[PDB]
């Protein structure tokens, strides 16, 4: 009986392990449980190796038993211990039912405070009033639900597993909700008013019927410029209000006037959270007539304070003088589309429309004249045919020789282009798995050519028709597209093209954009620097003939300020490849930057020598700044107002991570954040420019409460916002994170767009639309599943690593291989002698390392692939077969008769038997067990494809957790802390710290630096407009 | 006083005869006539000291002063000795030196019949060089300059070409202008003033010309273009290889626009060896040594593989010559191993067998790797051994795959002894032994197979186990016997002679379960 005493030892040892470090934290994933049970020291008392998975898996039922008995007792407002994320996906894995005996034990630090300033903590406490107003019934089929007691000890974990699960799930993913349509389009009630009478004479005489006026009597006197209320039809819609841009008589009409609207708050993506007294201009405006005109209202441009970079920090009742809030005011210009708040247009009227401007009128109509194609320059003519040397498009000018894009569908080649099996039904004893397999595409990159020409037809009377303009465009053969095939393109520049002769026509309304496509000999200095020069910069070395299907020399024809660096202060810079790509980028220079985390710091020091790093929490150096002080306990100088100039960092969600709506709790958790604080550094410090960064779901965060709110904060602080999601993997990263961004920009800067998408991805994963409050607001990227360059593969980004094998741990190894892919090209550099550095993969168990060492080979292959045969191990142990001892009616028996199910569970209403299980089995028993509820666990075990990308951010690389596939294509072995880091886009001499653990929890918690310096240029732009 | 002078370098027509690169001449096969002179010196008193100190008369010399272009280019440029005679040539320079002339003169020997030299206006006429083309010998014959009104026609210059070039008159001739270096542009309209044919038409600009002929099919470079596309492209490549010390290597000429397996070819060719024998390692580039080694597959050119040397620098690469083809190297797997000898001693040893290999490859490697016994088979055979535990044989048609990767295994090859192939079956078993320090657990030493005959001498046993260790003696003394199975020991009395195949085999028809063991117990 000596076994069965053992492994009770080890059930009672691996509950106090689970229950001690669910003490420890509450937001620990799967991998860092797995890691905390196998770091665990056996003890010396009981005879046995050390904790396995396996063993995990094989306890689950007693440890979740005791996890549920621990908080069982003791009931409390704090979530359950057992709703921990890891401890939820291991109830998803292994078929343990819950609430069952518990009590078995026999009678057996602070809240804290955020350190917000005065004006962020005034707003959170305005809100704070709003958030206290105020399906999924219980299963009724588990012991729990059966008690008698709603209830504490009637509390169904099953219903509590579903609203968990319900809080992370996305409510609801629908495309539309179409896009909001123009505000103020009802009609507007009729006023009766007892006199309309105007003052003086005509201001300006136009000549036409319209002679305009200056000063309006309607019982009270009315200028150009006053803002008036307006009551439209009862449409549960409050009054509108408007400023009168012109009044004029008509001499066909009766008294006319042009009123330019304004919007309230709570029409914007503010909503509720908006001040009531504050209004936003926009882009509507519209003729009325006065007789609708309701009374006058006042209000106040609110212009920043001249000394607005030192205003960070004061009181806002010293500055609440005066008169406030008793009026309307307005501050920001606000674009709905986009959801974009700007500095109010600096438009200036013209004398001759001093009385009679409006700045909608102005805008609606420079941005109708930029959205119409036109022509510019005539060249030359012929019978049929007019020639052109120039036109432009969307503010963008095209001469004849520039690089131009074309959508997939404008052309096709003469190269035949693609030109068009199945396996015999595998053993069902050797594969006993295989009928669980089973029984959009990213696009082909922007086309890009050479105009030859620029021309318009003749019209039947003979004058040219410029309603449209036909293009004539040499065709650049991509490495793809020549007759290699993708083959071609594993090892070929990027940017690389192949010249021809065939003329394509396309119309002008299908060019998206230019490009600069130039030779490779004339250029006066080495391609690769003309490559990393600038966006959209294709070169091109010798033509390729299809005819022919061969390579010849391009025909003769075809041949041809810097700002200083702003001061940076990055918080949460975890590694710091935010600071990488923004130095990449080159218009920063971190100067100091905040972590708690040791590796994270020691990484960042070796990675920026010159650069102050704190290692202490972020509120204890704000607070410090505040009292003023100058060196902190270290003695290191801490910046003070001024130093700053750019703000940029993501903070962590984890106490705030659901989806529903804002509770007490929850919110009395979130003003404490570290999302608070960080806009309190925002308000004090005063940056130029302010970047916030975080997890897609950030922007849904408790029903978009969060993003609500801290645009409302922002806009609070005067500054200028946007916000939206971009798909990494678009800026070259072969990787899937969509990850949400707030911009921000200080008075009188330029507001950043959003860099437009560079590679072509799957559109499955390019959804970058949001909604709020039933809006749907999409950024202002213009490009949707097309771009210039290819997409980046996983081969284009570990194919020429050295092989390695399971548990290596040679920190300094030998390439051993020239680079072969442009992106490795890029990410090793321009000298050739390295010792390439932690290319360190995990060193697993012996048994999951052999169950890995069986999985086929041919893509997208898993566990469904697992063979069914008895296999030794490297620790001598023995790996039994699976034995199936149930039937299963929804799969049906196999082709041979033999069983498939593995449990009593397969049967309707069947609890699981106990001993009716297997473990140290070479094809695991959880995933045959489980299968039919989640999918077959599809995925699980898989390999990376050759083609793919990985499945998402990788912090702790596990066959068998949620992160998707995590081994190597070919290698035994699972993607490396050198692997993970090459896909995020990190330089090869970029450094890290700690151990392989440690390396690879920063290589996926840091933004890929490609995603960093593709905003880090796109900001650069708006520095250089300024000057 | 040495700054206020500066070297003026003549060079004169002879120099351009017999270049066979881009402009006029090489820059290095060059001899030039150099002048310390005084910067204030006026242009005409240096006309003046040259004529009189070569020999000429001053209005029989005419001074073209060699300027640099925006393409690269470097061209005789106008300079007026009249106008511009007063000048000081410091200033005439640019802050140049030494500073290149052309002397123009009149041929001494049409110059002593009578001839001068012809009058140039610098609005109107223009200075033209003449290249010949030669495609059977691919070839720059250097055919002088002429003077030319700017409106004059090519028609007229045809006839002079030929003649100037020694053809037949009225010879068709296909021309082309030397734009620069990757830029020969042919001349498509013969009835065009130079002015229309020529963009931007200044002095010192080149035409060259070759017969229009059927047989320039059949040079591998029948026009000038090619010609001077291949002389763009070709560079001087010096190989070394790796393991001679500082070793100089040998230079050969290729062209950047080249590919792997063309360059190995021609390495070979240069070496007398397949191609297929040699492995390429790129320069380290910063300092001289081997680099990255090369796959075979390299899809890259030439230029790649030279790109981050300076154009001043000689370009090495380096290689080694192999015994074994390129493919089955480049797909060799360090395979670690045990050899043991005819001694029955242990060796650590590193094969290299393809990837995609079996067992028999392996074993074949080893066989030439090693030495066998003085007459005993001379098979060998491959162990499998984790834990000092025998755990299996592998038979020689195994995939080389499908090897127990783990750190644990330990492939061991040996030669079968002679006294375990035939024993007998009903009285003779082959026993595993096995050491072992106090417990059984902690075993250790080298196992090993014991042969045990029927009802015999224990003592027999245990000298068969001398013969086997072969020790110092009286350690043996020390030995604890024992009968180990399934975990339970019962110690053997050695003087008692208690044998009998009943205490080793398992029980009736077992196999599956581990087989009772002869156990050892002494301090290592």
């Amino acid at each position: 009986y000596a076994p069965i005493f053992g492994l009770m030892q080890e059930k009672i040892y691996i509950s106090k392990i689970v229950v001690e470090f669910l003490q420890s934290n509450s937001d620990s994933t799967y991998e860092d449980l797995i890691n905390k049970i196998e770091t665990t020291v056996p003890p010396s008392g009981l005879n046995l190796n050390r904790f396995t998975e396996d063993s995990l898996l094989r306890h689950a039922q007693f440890v979740v038993e005791q996890v549920e008995s621990y908080d069982e007792a003791g009931d409390s407002d704090e979530q359950p211990i057992f709703l921990t994320p890891c401890m939820r996906d291991l109830i998803k894995l292994a078929g343990v039912t819950l609430g069952q005996r518990r009590a078995q034990a026999r009678r057996q630090r602070g809240p804290t405070k955020a350190t917000t300033t005065k004006l962020v903590y005034q707003i959170f406490d305005t809100f704070f009033a709003e958030q206290i107003e105020k399906k999924r019934r219980r299963c009724g089929v588990c012991e729990v639900c059966q008690q008698p007691e709603a209830c504490q000890e009637r509390r169904c974990p099953n219903m509590a597993m579903k609203e968990a699960d319900d809080d992370e799930e996305v409510d609801d993913n629908i495309p539309e909700m179409p896009s909001p349509k123009k505000m103020h389009q009802g009609k507007k009630k009729k006023q009766n008013k007892n006199r309309i009478s105007w003052v003086g004479e005509a201001v300006k005489t136009d000549g036409k019927k319209s002679y305009y006026k200056k000063v309006c009597i309607d019982a009270e006197t009315l200028e150009v410029g006053d803002c008036v209320s307006v009551i439209p039809d009862d449409s549960s819609k409050p009054l509108y209000l408007a400023r009168v841009t012109a009044l004029w008589e008509d001499s066909s009409n009766g008294q006319m006037f042009h009123a330019h609207w304004f919007c309230a708050g709570t029409d914007t993506v503010l909503g509720a959270t908006s001040d009531p007294l504050e209004l936003f201009l926009v882009d509507e405006c519209e003729d009325m007539q006065l007789s609708y005109i309701h009374s006058k209202v006042k209000v106040i441009y609110k212009a920043p304070s001249e000394n607005w970079a030192m205003e960070g920090g004061m009181d806002p009742e010293s500055l609440l003088e005066g008169d406030d809030g008793k009026t309307y005011f307005y501050q920001l210009w606000y674009d709905q589309d986009y959801a974009r708040f700007e500095s109010p247009p600096k438009t200036q009227p013209t004398e001759d429309n001093k009385f009679k401007f409006c700045v909608s009128c102005a805008r609606l109509a420079e941005m109708r004249q930029k959205e119409i194609p036109r022509v510019l320059e005539q060249l030359e003519d012929l019978d049929s045919r007019v020639l052109y040397y120039s036109a432009t498009k969307n503010g963008i000018l095209y001469r004849v020789g520039d690089g131009v894009y074309l959508p997939p569908e404008a052309f096709t080649f003469n190269i035949k282009l693609s030109s068009p099996p199945r396996k015999e039904p595998v053993d069902e004893d050797l594969y006993p798995e295989h009928y669980r397999k089973y029984s959009l595409d990213a696009p082909e990159p922007y086309r890009i050519g050479r105009i030859k020409e620029i021309f318009c037809p003749k019209k039947s009377n003979g004058r040219p028709n410029e309603t449209d303009i036909k293009i004539r465009v040499n065709k650049f053969y991509r490495p793809e597209n020549t007759h290699k095939s993708t083959p071609a393109s594993y090892h070929a520049d990027i940017n690389l093209l192949y010249w021809s002769d065939e003329e394509a026509v396309v119309d002008f309304k299908a060019v998206q954009g230019r490009c600069t496509v130039e030779y490779g000999e004339d250029l006066p200095e080495c391609v690769q620097v003309y490559s990393m020069g600038g966006p959209n910069r294709f070169y091109f070395l010798e033509a390729y003939n299809a005819k022919s299907k061969s390579f010849e020399d391009p025909p003769n024809h075809a041949r041809s300020i810097k700002l200083p660096k702003l001061r940076t202060l990055d918080v949460f810079s975890g590694c710091g490849g935010l600071s990488e790509g923004f130095h990449q980028a080159g218009i920063s220079d971190t100067l100091w930057a905040i972590e708690m985390w040791d590796p994270a710091a020691q990484a960042f020091r070796l990675n920026n020598p010159g650069s102050t790093v704190f290692t202490e929490d972020c509120n204890i150096l704000l607070k410090l700044v505040m009292a003023g002080e100058t060196t902190n306990s270290r003695g290191q100088r801490l910046p003070q107002k001024g130093d700053v100039e750019m703000l940029c960092g993501g903070p962590p969600c984890q106490g705030f991570s659901g989806m529903n709506r804002f509770n007490s709790r929850t919110y009395s958790k979130f003003k404490n954040s570290l999302v608070v604080s960080f806009l309190s550094y925002c308000d004090y410090y005063r940056p130029r420019f302010f970047l916030l960064e975080n997890v897609r779901n950030f922007v849904s965060f408790k029903r978009s409460m969060v993003l609500k709110l801290t645009l409302r904060c922002l806009v609070r602080m005067g500054y200028q916002c946007t916000f939206g999601v971009l798909q990494a993997g678009q800026y070259g990263v072969a990787q899937t994170r969509r990850r949400a961004i707030i911009l921000a920009a200080a008075p009188g800067e330029k507001l950043p767009l959003f860099p437009e998408p560079l590679h072509v991805f799957a559109p499955r994963a390019c959804q970058l639309s949001v909604v709020v409050d039933d809006k749907k607001f999409v950024s202002n990227i213009t490009r949707l599943s097309s771009g210039p360059f290819r997409t980046i593969t996983v081969r284009d980004t570990m194919s020429d690593l050295p092989e390695v094998r399971n548990g290596a741990s040679a920190l300094e190894i030998s390439y051993n291989g020239e680079p072969q892919s442009w992106f490795q090209r890029q990410l090793r550099g321009a000298q050739y002698q390295p010792i390439l550095r932690d290319h360190i993969c995990k060193d697993m168990s012996a048994l999951v390392a052999a169950r890995m060492r069986h999985i086929p080979l041919a893509p997208g292959s898993d566990w469904r692939d697992l063979p069914n045969i008895e296999v030794r191990l490297s620790d001598g142990t023995m790996a039994r077969k699976l034995r199936y001892t149930h039937h299963d009616r929804k799969n049906g028996r196999s082709s041979s008769g033999a069983l498939r199910g593995v449990c009593s569970c397969v049967e309707a209403g069947k609890a699981c038997d106990p001993a009716a299980r297997q473990f140290n089995t070479l094809i695991p028993w959880c995933l045959p067990h489980t299968g039919n509820r989640h999918n077959h666990w599809a995925g699980l075990y898989g390999r990376l494809e050759w083609d793919g990308f990985f499945s998402t951010t990788v912090t702790n690389p596990e066959p068998m957790g949620k992160q998707g596939r995590v081994l190597h294509p070919e290698q035994h072995r699972v993607v490396s802390v050198r692997e993970c880091a090459r896909s995020q886009g990190f330089p090869d001499t970029y450094r890290l710290f700690g151990n392989i653990l440690d390396k690879h929890r920063q290589v996926g918690n840091a933004v890929p630096p490609p995603l960093a310096k593709a905003i880090g240029l796109e900001i650069k732009l708006c520095m250089l407009a300024k000057a | 006083e040495a700054h206020l002078y500066m070297q003026v370098q003549i060079v004169a027509e002879d120099q351009f005869c017999g270049h066979q690169g881009n402009d006029m001449y090489d820059e290095e096969k060059v001899k030039y006539t150099v002048f310390k002179v005084l910067k204030n010196s006026s242009l005409a008193e240096f006309v003046q000291s040259l004529s009189q100190t070569m020999g000429f008369p001053q209005d029989q010399i005419r001074l073209w002063p060699m300027q640099a272009r925006s393409n690269g280019t470097k061209r005789p440029a106008m300079l007026d000795n009249e106008a511009d005679g007063n000048k000081t040539m410091i200033e005439l320079s640019d802050n140049e030196n030494p500073w290149t002339i052309f002397l123009e003169t009149v041929d001494p020997e049409l110059a002593a019949s009578g001839a001068t030299l012809p009058k140039f206006d610098k609005d109107h006429d223009v200075m033209l060089f003449l290249k010949m083309y030669d495609p059977k010998t691919r070839s720059l014959n250097y055919c002088g300059h002429i003077y030319t009104p700017i409106s004059c026609k090519i028609r007229d210059l045809l006839p002079v070409m030929c003649d100037r070039a020694g053809f037949i008159q009225d010879t068709s001739l296909i021309l082309y202008e030397e734009v620069k270096p990757n830029l020969t542009e042919r001349i498509q309209d013969y009835d065009v003033s130079l002015d229309k044919a020529l963009d931007e038409l200044m002095d010192g600009d080149i035409i060259v010309f070759q017969k229009d002929d059927p047989e320039n099919d059949n040079s591998e470079l029948p026009t000038a273009k090619e010609y001077f596309r291949d002389l763009y492209h070709r560079v001087d490549v010096i190989f070394c290889d790796k393991t001679i010390p500082n070793d100089p290597g040998f230079v050969v000429t290729l062209s950047n626009r080249m590919n792997y397996f063309q360059v190995a070819k021609t390495v070979a060719q240069r070496l007398n060896t397949d191609p297929m024998l040699l492995q390429f390692f790129k320069s380290q580039g910063y300092r001289d040594g081997p680099g990255n080694p090369l796959r075979h597959n390299y899809e890259g050119t030439l230029r790649d593989l030279l790109q981050f040397f300076k154009p001043r620098q000689p370009k090495k690469l380096y290689y080694q010559q192999l015994k074994m083809k390129i493919t089955d190297f480049e797909n060799r797997r360090s395979f670690k191993c045990i050899w043991l000898n005819s001694q029955f001693r242990e060796e650590e040893i590193t094969l290299y067998p393809d990837k995609h290999g079996c067992v028999r490859d392996l074993l074949e490697e080893c066989k030439k790797a090693v030495e066998l016994g003085e007459k005993a088979s001379g098979k060998l055979r491959l162990l499998e051994i984790v834990s000092y535990k025998i755990i299996g044989v592998h038979q020689e048609d195994e995939l080389l795959e499908c090897l127990s990767p783990a750190t644990s295994r330990t492939f061991r090859i040996e030669e079968i002894p002679l006294d375990q192939v035939d024993i007998d079956k009903e009285n003779e078993m082959l026993v595993t032994v096995a050491h072992f320090h106090k417990e059984v657990f902690g075993t250790f030493g080298i196992p090993f197979l014991l042969r045990i005959h029927q009802g015999e001498h224990f003592r027999e046993v245990m000298k068969r186990i001398q013969s086997l260790l072969d020790i110092q003696e009286k350690e043996f003394e020390k030995f604890k016997f024992a009968i180990v199975m399934m975990g339970r020991h019962q110690y053997i009395n050695e003087d008692e002679y208690e044998v009998n195949l009943k205490d080793f085999e398992p029980q009736p028809g077992n196999m599956s379960h581990p087989r009772p063991w002869l156990g050892l117990d002494h301090f290592n």
